């Protein structure tokens, strides 16, 4: 991720709890996500 | 549900608890202690309601179940901040 | 300067002086007993 | 983890305070002296309370084990600064010497102030400061380290440590007469749940209503009782006071004298108050009656002695002596039986205040630019 990232990750994480692991977590899914979109393995 | 006869309902839940002490079943054991929870609100126990949902949420995040754990969030935030409590079981209530 | 004949010579210390403006009003259940005076 | 040494300090107090069974503050201070190896407890039992009945040796083994436990405790100092700390060799001096005499205290308070280093250094060594303050009445330990904390504590702090230290500032404020600047720094509850700073959030509120029912105006009053709910999911146990205020809005005076007489019992029987809860509730007083009389004038105080209970003679004397004590501008009589609504200040008093002061000041600067020439 491009530095900052973990910064914007604890965003989307405090986001949900308004931090757990699980807070991060759902953070990167809404960041990571897209890359998603398997069936072309 | 037969009658509020408070002289034995929970003292026998404490019992086997007791045997669950004796006997180290965890689903029996949770199974007995949600109920113990939900008979003290209805004599609305102050600290000791609260108590318990402390010293047995500290192992239900912890192990592996998640079904029962969003009742027993639940049922605190009607002892109960309750806010705070609610959205937590919000956002465990979706899997 | 003091060159005169004078040479001779908040706990509670903040509410102190309404404590001596207290000193006359019943100090601290007369007040109570006389709900069942009447 | 001074929510037990708060308890303690609350022992002080029923040693100093109630003196009618001395052996109860005996009682409580051989049962806290038994184990955690408080002996503290015990001398200040026994030269307050009774002189010890039974705690001649059985007090005198745990401190003979308080004894050791400085010695090791001022051993490992050295035999721990013998190794590299950062600060942390006086740090945990300083924690474990913060129980037996006050040469724990001697051997806390010299070995942290020396080499407190960060915020936590200070932040701990200032809570506990605020605790051994309060173990008795004290308001020198309980804000000079808080003074320290301001040279030495925060610096940015937390957003949770931080509103720690203002509760702090607020609890003395409300142990003070400082009826304002407790609810101030108590008006965070979203940040004081549960700590080892708060002996009892139960208590946490009764020190904000403490304060709370004379600095929070009506506005301010349902502001932080009404509006402010959150405090209200927790002063659900405590509804004596919290139906008081609700009268306290309505201006319901039987009840308001009721608890009246209950939360004057209280407060006579509450730390941090002995020697000055005297205000508080003629304060009350006088300014319920200044709502009730602003309501209008041709009324008597007979129609409200009612809500004054049989309170024709008990408000004689009253407020005879509370307008004696120079209060609430208002007319009454007893062969009239008079009420009023007076006193504006945009009548003359907003025009007095400025010679009040332009001449207070005047001739202040006056003989200050005499001195100047003469």
């Amino acid at each position: 991720a491009s530095g900052a990232e973990v910064k914007g990750v604890c965003t989307e994480a405090g986001m949900y709890a308004l931090v757990t692991q699980e807070d991060f977590e759902m953070a990167v899914a809404k960041v990571m996500q897209k890359d998603s979109e398997k069936n072309m393995s | 549900d037969m009658e509020a006869a408070t002289g034995q309902e929970v003292e026998l839940c404490l019992e086997c608890i007791e045997w669950a002490k004796s006997e180290k079943r965890t689903f029996l054991r949770q199974a007995l202690e949600a109920r113990l929870v939900s008979l003290y609100f209805d004599t609305k126990r102050y600290q000791e309601a609260l108590h318990l949902g402390s010293q047995l949420l500290r192992e239900l995040k912890k192990m592996d179940d998640k079904a029962l754990l969003v009742e027993v969030q639940l049922l605190e935030s009607k002892t109960y901040k309750a806010r705070a409590a609610l959205t937590s079981a919000r956002t465990t209530a979706n899997a | 300067m003091s060159e005169k004949k004078q040479p001779v010579d908040e706990d509670n210390w903040d509410d102190d002086n309404v404590e001596d403006d207290f000193s006359n009003q019943l100090r601290a259940e007369k007040h109570g007993y006389k709900m069942e005076t009447s | 983890p001074k929510n037990p040494d708060l308890r303690i300090a609350q022992l002080r107090f029923l040693l100093s305070l109630p003196e009618h069974r001395g052996d109860a503050a005996v009682r409580d201070e051989l049962m806290a002296a038994v184990r955690d190896n408080n002996m503290a407890p015990y001398y200040e039992a026994l030269c307050k309370s009774l002189d010890w009945q039974i705690d001649v040796d059985l007090l005198n083994k745990m401190k003979k084990a308080n004894e050791d436990e400085l010695k090791r405790l001022d051993e490992e100092l050295e035999d721990a600064e013998k190794n590299l700390g950062e600060s942390e060799i006086r740090d945990a001096m300083m924690a474990k010497a913060e129980i037996g005499d006050k040469e724990g205290a001697l051997t806390a308070f010299r070995k942290t102030y020396d080499k407190t280093v960060a915020l936590g250094h200070r932040l701990d060594i200032v809570f506990y400061l605020l605790r051994i303050g309060l173990f008795y009445m004290d308001n020198d330990l309980i804000t000079r380290n808080t003074e320290k904390a301001k040279s030495l504590i925060e610096e940015g702090g937390d957003w949770d440590r931080r509103n720690r230290l203002k509760v702090y500032q607020g609890l003395y404020c409300v142990a003070i007469r400082d009826f304002k600047q407790a609810a101030e720094l108590f008006l965070d509850t979203v940040s004081t749940f549960t700590s080892y700073e708060l002996m009892d959030y139960k208590t946490f509120v009764t020190y904000t209503v403490y304060v709370s029912m004379i600095a929070l105006e009506r506005p301010d009053l349902r502001e932080k009782v009404i509006k402010g709910a959150e405090i209200l999911e927790v002063l659900h146990s405590l509804p004596a006071v919290r139906q008081y205020l609700f009268s306290l809005y309505e201006c319901r005076y039987s009840v308001f004298f009721q608890s009246l007489a209950v939360v004057e019992q209280e407060m006579k029987k509450d730390w941090l108050f002995a020697p000055h809860y005297r205000y508080y509730v003629r304060e009350m007083r006088i300014h319920a009656y200044s709502q009730l009389l602003e309501s209008y004038r041709s009324l008597t105080l007979g129609y409200m002695a009612e809500a004054f209970g049989v309170g024709v003679e008990f408000i004689d004397q009253e407020l005879s002596r509370f307008i004696a004590a120079g209060r609430l501008h208002c007319k009454i009589d007893k062969v009239n039986e008079i009420v009023e609504t007076n006193r504006p200040d945009s009548k003359n008093w907003q025009y007095q205040e400025t010679i009040k002061k332009g001449d207070l000041l005047l001739n202040r600067v006056q003989k200050l630019s005499r001195v100047i020439n003469m």
